[PDB]
């Protein structure tokens, strides 16, 4: 018995009133469950038996449904209404939950601000070079970072990362990192990083030469 | 009425998992309780149940390695989980599974804060940190960015600050990113005034518990001057 949530992402400004619906494989009558999952804290329980709003918490949270179909709306969007929902069925075991969906705010698209950080000297002395390129308060989240070494495209020497929107200018930020030996690094001289997002009508690239 | 989880935080592999539930405000006895994992990328996971009845109601697809118990002398109940792969790495939550004697099954209604438990062989070790100096090449307008790599650590996690806690303004502590070497790495920046730059002294403070590392880098800029 599976549960299937929809949207699996959904963006909204603070104060719509947005709806997340659940759908089950089978009949299951009422029992269902909502959560909120805010990273850092622990879960909480908004509604159960579908409908029946959880004590404590803000009647601008409410549940229908029966059967197959459940729907979990929320009026008025606050601050802290943006974060992961699961509903999950009770009917037997196993219980499931659904796949959740991520709510996040929506605003104007911005292009990131890209720096770039060669190694550091003290880093250089072990013998492993870390480029670091950081792509700073940007939005929509989406963004891809190709480096470049001497022109030549990387591939599989990089790892990234990108912080949770932000609370305050709903912005995302990305921190990616080239990976390459001391040699190998003393060898080229230009580290370009190429960056993807729709806020750039095209690809820019910030690069430096190696010791200028 | 609380709940507090407690157990390794990284547990190698094919080796036996033991994680266990503090309670608080309430006798273990008179409640069913629950524990449910979250494998980072994936969603939830009903584990099992533990009941007074010591009935059996596990998930089958672990079924085969899991065990749930109850200490009343201890008021706890724990979750016992041989084998353990990279597959069982996640965040494991125990709750109060709520249910009403006509009525039936309710929800999952007191939940713990959770702990992440990483299956890894790699040994503790103590993060490297290497500054992101500002330069030419990381400044736009009146701001420049800076701040520290912390390389080669595990496992999580690390803290940053930076000035003791004194600048939090723009500052950005990305999450971590796991290297075939096995070991962490993650970065956290700021971007502050250009000016200020000669003047204000900038120091990250990097902060792993796990190998009681405890380093503060400062962060001087890097220019032709």
């Amino acid at each position: 018995l599976q549960m299937t949530q929809s949207p699996s992402f959904l963006s909204a400004s603070v104060g719509d009133r947005v709806s997340i619906t659940c759908r089950a494989s089978q009949d299951i009558q009422k029992f269902l469950a909502w959560y909120q999952l805010t990273p850092g804290d622990a879960p909480k329980l908004l509604m159960y038996s579908a409908s029946t709003l959880q004590s404590g918490v803000p009647s601008r949270f409410s549940g229908s449904g029966s059967g197959t179909e459940f729907t979990l709306t929320i009026s008025g969007l606050q601050p802290e209404d943006f974060a992961t929902y699961y509903c999950q069925h009770l009917k037997r075991y196993p219980y499931t939950f659904g796949q959740g969906t991520k709510l996040e705010i929506s605003r104007t698209v911005a292009a990131p601000s890209v720096f770039i950080f060669p190694p550091s000297d003290e880093q250089l002395k072990s013998g492993t070079a870390s480029v670091v390129c950081l792509l700073n308060n940007f939005y929509p989240r989406e963004a891809k970072v190709q480096w470049k070494v001497d022109n030549a495209l990387q591939s599989g020497n990089s790892q990234e990362s990108v912080t949770e929107q932000d609370n305050k200018d709903s912005t995302y930020s990305l921190s990616s990192t080239l990976t390459l030996s001391k040699a190998d690094y003393e060898k080229h001289k230009v580290y370009a990083c190429e960056v993807t997002h729709q806020g750039l009508s095209s690809p820019v690239t910030k690069s430096f030469n190696r010791g200028e | 009425v609380q709940l507090l989880e407690s157990g390794p935080g990284v547990v190698k592999p094919s080796e036996t998992l033991s994680l266990t539930c503090t309670v608080s405000g309430a006798s273990v006895n008179n409640y069913y309780w629950t524990w449910v994992r979250q494998p980072p990328g994936k969603g939830l996971e009903w584990i099992g149940n533990v009941y007074d009845s010591g009935d059996t109601n596990y998930n089958p697809s672990l079924s085969s390695r899991l065990s749930l118990s109850m200490d009343t002398s201890k008021n706890q109940f724990s979750l016992r989980l041989s084998s353990v792969t990279a597959a069982d790495t996640a965040t494991y939550y125990c709750a109060r599974y709520h249910r009403h004697f006509i009525r039936g099954p309710l929800s999952f209604d007191y939940w713990g804060r959770g702990t992440l438990v990483t299956v890894s062989s790699a040994s503790t070790k103590g993060p490297s940190v290497f500054p992101l100096a500002p330069s030419s090449k990381s400044t736009s307008g009146g701001t420049s960015a800076l701040g520290c790599l912390v390389k080669d650590y595990f496992p999580e996690p690390v803290t940053v600050s930076w000035n003791s806690g004194a600048l939090t303004s723009g500052v950005h502590t990305f999450p971590a990113v796991l290297q075939s070497s096995g070991l962490y790495s993650l970065s956290s920046v700021v971007t502050v005034p250009s000016s200020s730059l000669g003047t204000q002294t900038y120091i990250c403070n990097v902060n792993h518990k796990p190998s009681n590392t405890k380093v503060d880098k400062k962060v001087e800029p890097k220019s032709c001057d």
